[PDB]
């Protein structure tokens, strides 16, 4: 069977370089031509170039010409793309992709490697909990961890306890720092009867923090 | 290659 | 370079229906064309090839048709995990090049936004800074428009907002929205607001609190 | 004696006894006296002479010209061989010895064909050689008064793979991606016939030009099968010594690599250059066998010399080998040395003096004594070497005949390879007796009309 | 011994088609045997010769054929910025036909292909092609294992390396008995010759029309040698299989390669990686040593002995003349792991210029005695020079030295009367292996049956 194992997610500072690698599992690199694609939420999917393994000529979208270089070593059946003078822009998942027949199709892709540039430091989060104002039949609380870096972090209820009827939201870079929170929905009479923690995780600075929420 | 040529 | 227009941008069906996604060329390609599909927080799966063959292994549900600047990729009988987003691809001419972009969404009957809004933490105040949560649950469609409010007046700097995918079991979506402010700056006025705006309802719904007040 | 105790019936079967062996057709002869003996013992029982019938074996010449001192002048009355023509008479399991001599004359004319090489590799070649014509004619001047050169030239057959065929371009000027021009692509074409003029030859190779295709073996065994069979175009004379010069820095195609253009007609051995001096069959007939080759040159009595570089040398030579009579020269890199290369091999060609046998009946038996050098007998040998221009052997020669064949009358040829003079001999097989051309069918002394009377008995006549 | 001179069956293809050139006898899924025919120079679409196919069904009476119909159209592709183009104008379909299963191969050893890209291209030149069907159910796919996408200026600025730009891939074939087809491309990487390889079944699964370049994974190509001894070898002149290394699981392969080393000549035994087991040298230089190769157990020990022809062979005679008549060569396999040594027997034609063992076809059991036999055609042998096919039977001690019986042809001077030839297969079901001969001369074939014992 044909798989393409890219390499792991990056987390490099502005100005330095980075090389990502994408190793052939079930056939040989030499096989076909080998393409990499730059992948953005906004911007969308972009071709950065390919390579022929067999005797390493490549090709080049005139965009990427100096910032990206792509290369191949056959030994070890892997292929490579260097980035370098790393910027905000160049914050994006990278495929490595093969056709399956067709010369210049592209069809078989990698999982996919996540790249991201910023000068911060390990930074934990500082945990807020949020609490309503000062009434209805169903009710909201909420948890927000701002100013953590980098990602990701686990967040639960009750420690896992209170799973149903939660919505966790994905992270935004805030300055150099992201900003995450979740809220949760319950009726009345859970609330402030029963006792509803924040249980945060941070990993990269192992910190593990926990706020109980409290009425006003 | 191994063809017309000195 | 070659421009790949594809639409639409995203539409909302359901199970056993029959939709096309079409793509459209800057110019002629004679089918040196590619579908492509990634599942939500997954990589990529090759659906087409050279206009109208399928990639082994891909259900014949699937079918690739057009020619010169005009395909279409259909899909007879959705199946459940047919819901993801699908590019198309040219590589008639170097460099590729991909389309925009189609998202499948479940479809389902609207719903109305539960909106909450939270005062900053008493711990964030001592720290310096003040942030307000604005808190949109389970609404369909997704289209939806949030306002920050000041004293009445709207606030467009210090705000940030994140959106979930459509929910799974009840197919609705959620959205957040964190005005950011100094401590300073956040005692000089009292009144704060979000304002949502969406299809279900012509008025806007409104929920606001006012500081050194409970 | 084995003549008396055979009791033979007739003097037929008399002679065939031994070539010893007499008969006495005398009607005179005593009670009990064998008619078949000894001629001597015949004569001592008074047998008439003239009733004698005794056959011997003898040969005499019929033509003996001598051999010439120079082979300049004359229209080919130049004699090389002697003797000509001989007569020659056997009986019955006999023999009879004779000779003949060979010589290698002085000034005898020379044909020399330059068959080039013009594909690419060639092209520094063809800048050395822009003088050959007047300066080999220098020096062959010592050696002959009457030579004739010609050239030709070759490539490989004008289609794929062999050939250019993109772009258009290419087809029209096969180097137009090296930043240079050359001839389109051809396989063989004729450029001067066989002349006296020697400047013509200069000219005509200053005019010329290379050409450029994609295999490194090339087409020339199509280029001297067409310089061979095409006598009249290339203008080989009757007399004179044909000397085929071929050059190349490379390996050649042979028969059955055609197959890789499509081609698999076998070559017919046949000439097809026509007017525009082009090999006509060269796109659509397959390269020529050694075997093929090897019939048209000995027909034609050409003598061909491979002049190629060292790099190839070991290869020509093992093709050589396979082709009999054929001369191997090292050309340099340039052919700056083709003119000594060309003077030696007319040397090592004129050196040997091989005889060949042709039509010789299946009851005669040959066997040649060889005196070669200076007046040193070789047993059993018939081929000399080691010759120089001038030189002259000789050659005794034993006939041996297997009983007595049908026919009374036969001819064979003894010619010398590559000669034009030939020494015929005429052999006449005599097993019969004169006195059987005056027989007496049913005659009154055989059992009275029941047989017939010949040589002095009596023979059981036809259809008893 | 036993094939029938008498009462022939002929089949005809159209004049100048060179109908006959190769053949080969084909099953259907039911078992019903037919005979595939190649005609190299049927005319196309476009009035001008593209080669073709025709697929006889088994008649006493013979006769006519209908065609297997094969897309003649030249195709062109703009993709990657380029420009690719194939070139079926004298392509030579049908230069070789194989059957395996229920499936036909016909290649075109001289199909041509180029690549353009802005003012440079890769050249045009014959990468050859080869066409499959299933002619049942009408499936169609293509393999064309030389074809590449790299310019000229590449090549010369590599020396010249890997250049598969003039295979004429097709140019011999043959099928394994697992279903992989095997070519000999002759010209492949710059004269010397390659062979390619690939599972039928992959072939077809992974082809599609307007593609024309695409990958077949699972083929293996031959490699690229620095050793002058190779240099114009036309390696894959001819191909065969066998088993020649005691492993049953393996497959072995046999190619011929007529002008390795100078001239002499070469016959190679290989594993599936094409590393070599054996080579056999020529014992004369352009005698063409491996113009043909034939595998088959011919003194029945079970072990697949090996022979090889070289029609232009010169014998020595009298007065130290050579005469080009041909030759064969049979190796037997001897028993556990050892070399091929000297040949076991030398036959030798005897016609001038007959270039017997132009072709040499198995024929199984031809008299049912227990061991395997053979035929040697000499397609310009025989007193007047028409052709001539030689039967051999097979021994305990390997090959009889003299023929058990003669086929003179029944066609016209020129025919070339044996220069393809198939046997080992009973085509009227009457227990006997039967034999058809090619005279493409005469655009014609005939059919020898195999009857009783007289
Ligand atoms: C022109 O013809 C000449 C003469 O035939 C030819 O030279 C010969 O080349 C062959 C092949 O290379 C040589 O054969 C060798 O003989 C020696 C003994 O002298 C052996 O030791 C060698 O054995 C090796 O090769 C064998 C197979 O051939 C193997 O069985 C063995 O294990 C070894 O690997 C080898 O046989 C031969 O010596 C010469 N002959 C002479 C007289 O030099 C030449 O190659 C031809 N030239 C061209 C360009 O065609
Ligand atoms: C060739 O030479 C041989 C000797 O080498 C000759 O043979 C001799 O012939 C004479 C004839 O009188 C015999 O007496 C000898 O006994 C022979 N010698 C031998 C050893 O055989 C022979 O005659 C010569 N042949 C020719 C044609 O001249
Ligand atoms: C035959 O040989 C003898 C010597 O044995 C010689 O004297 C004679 O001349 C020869 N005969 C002829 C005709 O050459
Ligand atoms: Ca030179
Ligand atoms: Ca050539
Ligand atoms: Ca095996
Ligand atoms: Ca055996
Ligand atoms: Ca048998
Ligand atoms: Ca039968
Ligand atoms: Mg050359």
């Amino acid at each position: 069977e044909v798989q393409l194992q890219q390499s792991g997610a990056e987390l490099v500072k502005p100005g330095a370089s980075v090389k990502l690698s994408c190793t052939a599992s079930g056939f040989n690199i030499k096989d076909t031509y080998v393409h990499w694609v730059k992948q953005r939420p906004e911007q969308g999917l972009e071709w950065i170039g390919r390579i022929d393994p067999a005797n390493g000529y490549t090709k080049y979208d005139p965009k990427f010409q100096g910032k990206a270089t792509i290369t191949a070593d056959t030994s070890s059946n892997t292929a490579y793309l260097q980035l370098s003078s790393l910027t905000s822009e160049d914050t994006a998942v990278y495929y490595c992709v093969r056709p399956l027949y067709d010369y210049y199709a592209m069809d078989y892709w990698g999982q996919g490697t996540s790249v991201t540039v910023s000068s911060a430091k390990t930074t934990a989060p500082s945990v807020y909990p949020l609490a309503p104002v000062c009434t209805g039949s169903s009710v909201t609380l909420g948890c927000l961890v701002k100013g953590y870096f980098p990602e990701p972090v686990t967040l639960t209820w009750n420690s896992g306890s209170l799973s149903s009827g939660v919505h966790t939201f994905p992270a935004v870079l805030q300055s150099d720092l992201y900003t995450l929170s979740s809220s949760v929905t319950v009726t009345s009479s859970t609330w402030p009867s029963q006792s509803i923690t924040c249980n945060v995780a941070h990993p990269a600075s192992s910190t593990k923090v926990d706020k109980k929420i409290e009425p006003r | 290659g191994r063809g017309d040529s000195p | 370079d070659i421009l790949m227009t594809q639409s639409p941008s995203s539409m909302s069906v359901s199970l056993g229906d029959t939709v096309s996604i079409t793509c459209h060329a800057s110019q002629g390609i004679s089918s040196n064309i590619g579908w492509l599909q990634q599942k939500p927080g997954k990589s990529f799966m090759g659906l087409i090839y050279y206009g109208t063959n399928l990639v082994d292994g891909v259900p014949s549900r699937f079918s690739g048709s057009g020619s010169g600047a005009d395909y279409s990729l259909t899909i007879s009988s959705l199946d459940s995990e047919d819901f993801a987003d699908y590019y198309c691809v040219q590589y008639a001419q170097l460099p590729y090049t991909f389309g925009g972009g189609t998202k499948l969404e479940i479809k389902r009957a609207d719903a109305a936004p539960t909106v909450s809004i939270f005062p900053p933490s008493s711990e964030q105040l001592t720290s310096g800074g003040a942030s307000v949560v604005c808190f949109l649950n389970n609404f369909y469609p997704k289209d939806i428009n949030v306002k920050w409010k000041i004293d009445g007046s709207e606030r467009q700097n210090g705000v940030l907002n994140s959106w979930t995918d459509q929910d799974s079991k009840d197919s609705t979506y959620s959205m957040s929205s964190t005005l950011t402010l100094t401590k300073d700056e956040y005692e000089r006025h009292n009144s704060y607001t979000c304002e949502a705006t969406h299809k279900t309802s012509t008025s806007p719904i409104v929920k606001s609190f006012n500081r050194n007040e409970c | 004696n084995i003549c008396t105790t055979r009791g033979v019936s007739s003097c037929q079967q008399c002679l065939a006894v031994s070539p010893m062996c007499a008969w006495c057709s005398d009607e005179a002869l005593p009670l009990g006296s064998p008619r078949c003996d000894l001629k001597e013992n015949l004569l001592k029982d008074n047998c008439a002479p003239e009733s004698i019938e005794f056959p011997v074996s003898e040969a005499r010449v019929l033509e003996d010209r001598p051999l010439s001192d120079k082979g300049s002048g004359d229209s080919s009355q130049v004699t090389q061989v002697s003797p000509q023509r001989i007569a020659l008479r056997l009986r019955p399991d006999d023999s009879k010895n004779f000779s003949i001599q060979v010589r290698q004359v002085e000034d005898y004319p020379v044909d020399i064909y330059y068959l080039m090489d013009l594909s690419y590799s060639m092209k520094d070649d063809l800048w050395s050689i822009q003088n050959l014509g007047t300066k080999l004619a220098t020096q062959m001047r010592k050696l002959t008064s009457n030579l004739r050169i010609g050239f030709g030239a070759f490539v490989d057959k004008p289609v794929s793979p062999y050939m250019y065929i993109s772009p258009p371009e290419a087809l029209e000027n096969p180097c137009y991606d090296m930043k240079t021009t050359c001839l389109p692509m051809f396989g063989y074409k004729h450029v001067l016939t066989l002349t006296d003029q020697v400047t013509r030859f200069n000219e005509e190779v200053k005019k010329q030009s290379v050409s450029r295709n994609r295999d490194a073996p090339e087409g020339g065994f199509d280029a001297i099968m067409q310089a061979t069979v095409c006598d009249e175009k290339i203008g080989w004379r009757n007399d004179a010594s044909h000397l085929l010069v071929f050059t190349t820095d490379a390996k050649t195609h042979i028969a059955l690599d055609g197959r890789l253009a499509g081609i698999v007609q076998p070559n017919d051995g046949q000439c097809h250059v026509g007017s525009d001096n082009h090999y006509s069959a060269s796109t659509t007939m397959d390269y020529p066998s050694l075997g093929l080759m090897t019939e048209k040159l000995s027909q034609k009595n050409i003598n061909l010399i491979f002049a190629v570089t060292e790099n190839v040398v070991n290869l020509y030579q093992n093709y050589s080998e396979l082709i009999p009579g054929t001369t191997v020269g090292v050309l340099s890199m340039d052919s700056s040395n083709v003119l000594q290369l060309i003077v030696d091999a007319y040397g090592k060609i004129r050196s040997k003096v091989e005889l060949e046998v042709r039509d010789l009946p299946e009851e005669l038996s040959l066997s040649f004594n060889a005196t070669c050098l200076n007046n040193e007998v070789i047993p059993g040998l018939k081929s000399c070497m080691g010759l120089k221009i001038g030189d002259t052997v000789s050659f005794s020669i034993e006939a041996k005949v297997r009983g007595c064949p049908q026919e009374k009358e036969k001819s064979f040829t003894i010619k010398p390879v590559g000669f034009k003079d030939s020494l015929i001999v005429q052999v006449t097989f005599d097993c019969d007796c004169a006195c059987q051309a005056q027989a007496e069918p049913n005659s009154h002394r055989c059992n009275n009309g029941n047989g017939t009377f010949e040589c002095g008995v009596c023979r059981c006549g036809p259809g008893w | 011994l036993n094939l029938d001179p008498v009462q022939l069956t002929f089949y005809a293809g159209p004049n100048g088609s060179q109908f006959g050139f190769s053949l080969d006898f084909h099953k259907d899924s039911h078992g019903r045997v037919a005979i595939v025919v190649g005609a190299p120079r049927t005319l196309g679409p476009s009035q001008e010769e593209t080669g073709g196919v025709f697929l006889c069904p088994w008649r006493a009476e013979g006769g006519q054929c209908p065609s297997l119909l094969f897309d003649l159209r030249d195709e062109t592709r703009n993709v990657g910025s380029q420009t690719l183009q194939t070139f079926k104008a004298r392509q030579g379909l049908g230069a070789s036909v194989v059957s395996w299963s229920d499936v036909i191969v016909a290649c075109a050893p001289w199909q041509h292909w180029n690549v353009l890209e802005k003012t440079e291209e890769a050249e045009k030149t014959p990468v050859g092609s080869c066409f499959l069907a299933q002619p049942e159910s009408g499936r169609r796919a293509e393999y064309s294992p030389c074809r590449g996408n790299t310019l000229s200026r590449i090549y010369v600025e590599n020396d010249f390396s890997w250049d598969k730009r003039y295979c004429e891939a097709g140019f011999s074939s043959v099928v394994t008995q697992a279903g992989e087809l095997v070519l000999g491309a002759p010209g492949g990487y710059y004269f010397l010759g390659l062979l390619a390889q690939a599972p039928v079944a992959d072939i077809f699964s992974s082809y599609r029309p307007g593609i024309l370049l695409w990958h077949v994974s699972s083929q293996s190509l031959s490699f690229d040698s620095s050793n002058p001894e190779y240099f114009d070898g036309y390696w894959g002149y001819s191909v065969a299989v066998g088993e020649f290394d005691g492993d049953l699981n393996t497959t072995e392969y046999v190619v011929g390669a007529p002008t390795w080393s100078w001239t002499l000549g070469a016959v190679e035994i290989l594993d599936s990686y094409y590393q070599r087991l054996h080579r056999l040298r020529g014992e004369q230089m352009a005698s063409y040593f491996g113009h043909s190769v034939a595998v088959t157990d011919v003194n029945g020990d079970g072990r697949h002995d090996l022979l090889v022809g070289a029609p232009l062979y010169m014998e020595s005679r009298a007065d130290r003349k050579l005469a080009e008549v041909g030759r064969v060569y049979l190796f037997l396999q001897p028993r556990g792991p050892h070399a091929l040594g000297a040949p076991s027997l030398l036959l030798t034609g005897t016609q001038l210029y007959g270039r017997f063992g132009s072709a040499i076809a198995p024929l199984g059991d031809l008299d049912r005695d227990g061991y395997n036999d053979i035929a040697v055609a000499a397609p310009y042998g025989g007193p007047s020079g028409r052709g001539q096919v030689l039967v051999f039977l097979g021994q305990s001690e390997g090959l009889r030295s003299r023929p058990s019986q003669v086929l003179d042809s029944p066609f016209p001077t020129g025919s070339a009367f044996g220069f393809s030839l198939r046997g080992a297969v009973d085509i009227d079901d009457n227990g006997y292996p039967d034999l058809i001969v090619g005279a493409y001369g005469a655009n014609q074939v005939a059919v020898y049956r195999a009857q009783p014992v007289v």
